[PDB]
């Protein structure tokens, strides 16, 4: 079983910031070759969650140019560099390196 | 000497592949449309027979026709890519089913509109079967540099593939250039592209053991056969033979000579003991 | 034989098959050779052993 | 484009077993890794196993010998079976192929259905 | 036998290895059948020339 | 000989002619031997013949 963290709990926005989300690992998530076996998911409130990084550092189709993941070895970090309304909700870090698989505890990203 | 001159091979699964390469099994073309999952025990080839459609060639493929003719059929396997962002639906009027079309095992990655893009798309498969794989993918090298740029966007293109042993890069130099790979088990290849690739979409899987040959005649279902050669079926269970060099399977060896006769009668003496043509005078004709 | 492989390892197989062609063709016709004195011999043999 | 769809029932009994299902459109089940993630109201997502298409399966372990996944015989269709429900495993279930598995940059999800444990 | 030669010398290789096997092997036989002969012959000569 | 060929296809093409090298040394040995046992059996079975 792999564990997940992340910092902080709660982050407040408010329309028009450089914001940043980190999450950690318990282990080293790196396959053979492949990058980075961590991705990001972000849940709008009464939906399901799409996909917005994968492999840690790649923009998946239909994410603006806004969102950019980045980090190596066990610190992983998503940022942000401007904020509009739509991306209230909750962000789940997930480990795809080796069964089981696991989230994070979610970061409830609020505004004001 | 004397040689059967039909492929008479009954008792054995024997597929005909005729205008179908035998390269072809795994590509896909048009003319391999019935022999994608074959399965047989002899693969015969034909001189008609065409690997590939469109204007390429494939590396090494000596070295994947010889795995290809003891493979006993290949399973096909879907590797589960699908791709967001571009454009799958590739064609060409060179190949031909109904249509412009392209293969029907691997998917040409193109952009959305033209001139537009190229998204850096990287894939993965994990063989979680205990066969080796028989990955293979594609490389187009456009006919013009303005093609490439009509087709993958503006830029240079860096295509790598990675396995646990394999490990290698292609950039395209402006036609398709197939390149296969040796997958062990639980290894995870990774295709990290960002222009011209010729995806991939099942996996081929060896099925077992067999023989291929490489003949121009047609298939019989009447003899026990062992060996067959190019231009027909050798069967009898003398040592030597003098037909063909190349023959393929169980068969009498090769020798330059063209009558070797072994004496299995003894010494006619007609009308190194010393009594045969000795102190007897001439042989007996009533016995 | 409908496609050309590298011209150099055609080479080498074609020297290699040829030999072996070279040395079976030796061992056939030193091989018949071979039984056919000894059947005639055998013959000659069984003759005098009724004889004697 | 692979479109996922859920259903099942919504008033279950405890101690009474489940059964969902999730008809795929678009393609069919003949590849790759097919997933079943959990939601409990309120709580994080939890991963309880995926199944793939020849029939092997990666069950959670702390939910093991409780959960069922199998695929229909027909090739677009597959279920969950869930053994001896649970007050406390009331949950918004989702059906979904993660981009974790292969092919990166592309998942696809459910919509998300409601079941609820209640006499 | 731990890291794999390229396939097409490979399969070179092991065609060369298996019909010098193939040759080997039918020397061998032919050496084992001749000199048992010549020895059995042997025998019935001495014994022969003993007798007369 | 005056140019150095690829380093491979040499080892390789220097095997199999030092391996058929073995083959013509052997059958060139039997047949040597078997000849000289053969010319004698025949020069003495020749005597006995005109003895008898
Ligand atoms: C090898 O010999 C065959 C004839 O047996 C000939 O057709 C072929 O061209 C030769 N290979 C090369 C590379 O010359
Ligand atoms: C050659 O034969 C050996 C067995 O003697 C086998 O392990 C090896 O894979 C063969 N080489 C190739 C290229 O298949
Ligand atoms: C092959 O053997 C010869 C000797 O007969 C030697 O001169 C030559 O260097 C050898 N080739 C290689 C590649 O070592």
């Amino acid at each position: 079983d792999i564990v997940m963290t992340q910092s902080p709990v709660s982050l407040p926005v408010t329309p028009g910031e450089p914001a940043s989300i980190s999450c950690n690992s318990s282990q080293s998530l790196l396959h053979s070759n492949g990058y980075a076996h961590l991705d990001w998911y972000l849940q709008k409130p009464g939906q399901s969650p799409k996909l917005m990084i994968y492999l840690g550092l790649n923009r998946a189709f239909g994410v603006p140019d806004r969102f950019s993941g980045s980090g190596s070895g066990t610190d992983f970090t998503l940022k942000i560099s401007r904020v509009e309304a739509e991306d209230v909700g909750v962000y789940y870090c997930m480990q795809a390196l080796q069964t089981p698989f696991t989230f994070g505890p979610g970061t409830r990203v609020d505004i004001k | 000497r004397t040689n059967i001159p039909r492929i008479c091979s009954k008792g054995k699964r024997t597929v005909d592949l005729g205008q179908c390469g035998l390269l072809g099994t795994i590509t896909g073309p048009p003319q391999c449309d019935q022999f994608l999952e074959f399965s047989a025990d002899l693969i015969i080839e034909r001189r008609e027979g065409s690997d590939v459609c469109y204007p390429g060639k494939f590396v090494n493929e000596e070295a994947l026709r010889q795995i290809l003719r003891e493979s006993g059929g290949i399973d096909k396997e879907a590797m589960g890519f699908t791709y967001s962002g571009i454009r799958t639906n590739g064609a060409t009027s060179s190949c031909r089913r109904s249509g412009s079309s392209f293969y029907a095992e691997m998917k040409w990655l193109l952009s959305n509109t033209d001139n537009a893009a190229f998204p850096q798309m990287t894939k993965s498969y994990k063989n979680t079967r205990k066969n080796p794989a028989l990955i293979v993918w594609g490389i187009h090298h456009s006919g013009s540099t303005a093609e490439q740029t009509k087709l993958y966007g503006s830029g240079n293109k860096l295509v790598t593939v990675g396995s646990s042993n394999y490990q290698q890069s292609f950039v395209p130099s402006p036609r398709i250039d197939f390149h296969w790979l040796m997958l062990n088990p639980n290894d995870t290849v990774t295709f990290s592209f960002n222009g011209a690739f010729i995806a991939p979409d099942r996996a081929s899987f060896l099925r077992g053991k067999s023989m291929g040959i490489q003949s121009g005649v047609q298939v019989d279902a009447d003899c026990e056969g062992d060996c067959y050669y190019s231009g027909g079926t050798i069967i009898s269970n003398l040592p030597f033979q003098n037909i063909d060099s190349r023959a393929v399977g169980k068969c009498p060896r090769y020798v330059k000579q063209r009558s070797l006769l072994l004496a299995t009668g003894m010494k006619n003496v007609p009308e190194l003991f010393g009594a045969i043509a000795g102190f007897i005078e001439n042989g007996w004709e009533g016995l | 034989e409908f496609t050309e492989v590298e011209k150099q390892i055609g080479n080498v197989i074609n020297w290699t098959r040829d030999s072996i062609t070279e040395v079976w063709s030796y061992n056939a016709e030193l091989l018949v050779a071979m039984e056919n004195q000894h059947t005639i011999d055998l013959a000659d043999s069984e003759m005098d052993k009724l004889y004697e | 484009q692979v479109q996922l769809q859920e259903s099942g029932p919504g008033l279950v009994k405890p101690s009474e077993t489940l059964s969902l299902t999730c008809s795929v459109s678009g393609g069919s089940i003949n590849s790759y890794y097919w997933t079943w993630i959990r939601q409990p109201p309120g709580k994080g997502l939890e991963w309880v196993g995926y199944i793939y298409h020849s029939g092997s399966t990666s069950y959670n372990p702390s939910l093991k010998s409780r959960i069922t996944i199998s695929v229909a015989p027909s090739k677009n269709h597959f279920s969950l079976e869930l053994t001896s429900m649970t007050a406390a495993d009331t949950a918004v279930y989702y059906c979904a192929r993660l981009g974790g598995h292969g092919d990166y940059g592309s998942d696809y999800w459910g919509q998300g259905t409601l079941v609820t444990v209640s006499s």
